[PDB]
């Protein structure tokens, strides 16, 4: 439950990135770590906000197969 | 107090911003090239053409529905890879009595607008159309227009050649006319090898649609007698010679739209100068009006009408 998502910095980069691409918005997020972690909702709720319906990607530094 | 115009102000601050997002998210588009697609090469690849004249070899996007972009569509293409995107395709009675007007006419050219029913179970094709002819203007150049209003449809007028362009221009509007089945083609001031090409349009190129292409014109000086031959032409139709009633018909209907005192001799008027023809009539009325503008009558004095007899007569 100890997890940070600087409004500030979300914003800028925001921002920027609409100035350098229009087209693009924000769509979810993304975090590594397989194994779920359980604080995963209370961010999802987050997104949520800043997105209506946020989608979560789990990326895996390392493939297996 | 203070605060109902905070509210309204919001929506202004949101305004000028609202446009900045849309100025900036519209300050992205690059256009594109317009240009036709020339043929359907495969499934995957067809030959286009840009309207600056070069012409290229590209392929749908995503879905371009091929089924819809048949030889000759107009699609923008970017100018980066040359990809297909959307597509988009860029008086019942003015001359007095009718009677021969509203009858053969008529029966000539509704009839085989309604039952083709009646003559296929006959087994006689329709007649495609009829011939009018007899004294120029009040039954060539009047009354031509009208056949819209005694149909109650919009025509279309149509008015050896250079490079057969009158029978390609015939065919490319007739898919059109077609379209529209109580629409009637009317061919007038029609006037070797194209008047009697003009001869073959009929049997065929689209002419199972309902429709009589009355060539109604006495214009034509040469008649082929092809045409004349039952079928093609079925029958012809004589413009009637005006008995000086029908011009005393006509004249109220054009006295109509007029301002007048009212006490107006129409038998003395047609008396007076025999027209003899619709647009005759039509210039005595203008006449008439032009006197009484002179002096400044609204209305128009009886001796009015007489100087505009007197002056068609002439």
């Amino acid at each position: 439950s100890v997890w940070f998502l600087d409004h500030d910095y979300l914003e800028n980069m925001y921002g920027m990135f609409k100035k350098v691409n229009a087209r693009e918005r924000i769509v979810g997020w993304y975090h590594t770590g397989p194994k779920l972690h359980k604080n995963d909702i209370a961010i999802n709720e987050l997104m949520k906000r800043y997105c209506p319906n946020s989608v979560l990607v789990i990326i895996d530094v390392k493939p297996k197969d | 107090g203070r605060l109902k115009e905070l509210r309204e102000q919001l929506k202004e601050l949101t305004k000028q911003y609202e446009k900045s997002e849309n100025d900036l998210k519209a300050l992205q588009s690059v256009g594109q090239i317009v240009g036709e697609v020339l043929k359907q090469l495969t499934e995957e690849k067809f030959i286009v053409k840009a309207t600056n004249g070069p012409r290229y070899v590209v392929g749908c996007r995503r879905q371009l529905d091929k089924s819809k972009l048949k030889p000759g569509t107009r699609v923008a293409l970017d100018m980066t890879t040359l990809t297909i995107m959307r597509y988009l395709p860029r008086s019942y009675s003015e001359i007095g009595g009718l009677s021969e007007q509203i009858r053969e006419l008529r029966e000539v050219i509704e009839l085989p607008l309604t039952n083709p029913e009646l003559f296929q179970r006959v087994g006689i094709i329709p007649p495609k159309g009829c011939l009018l002819y007899g004294p120029p203007g009040t039954g060539k150049t009047l009354l031509a227009r009208a056949v819209a209003s005694q149909l109650d449809c919009n025509f279309l007028k149509v008015v050896d050649k250079y490079i057969g362009e009158s029978a390609r221009l015939i065919r490319e509007m007739f898919n059109y006319a077609r379209d529209h089945q109580p629409c009637i083609i009317f061919m007038d001031e029609i006037d070797q090898r194209t008047l009697m090409e003009l001869l073959n349009q009929m049997d065929g190129f689209d002419t199972l649609h309902r429709v009589k292409m009355i060539m109604a014109t006495n214009r034509p000086d040469t008649l082929d007698p092809a045409l004349l031959r039952p079928g093609r032409l079925d029958r012809k139709i004589h413009i009637d010679l005006p008995n000086e009633q029908a011009r005393l018909d006509i004249l109220k209907i054009h006295a109509g739209p007029i301002t007048k005192h009212g006490e107006i001799d129409y038998e003395a008027i047609v008396k007076l100068s025999d027209g003899f023809n619709g647009a005759d009539l039509r210039n005595v009325c203008t006449e008439a009006g032009m006197f009484a503008i002179r002096a400044d009558h609204d209305f128009v004095v009886q001796e009015d009408f007489m100087k505009a007899v007197r002056k068609v007569a002439d």
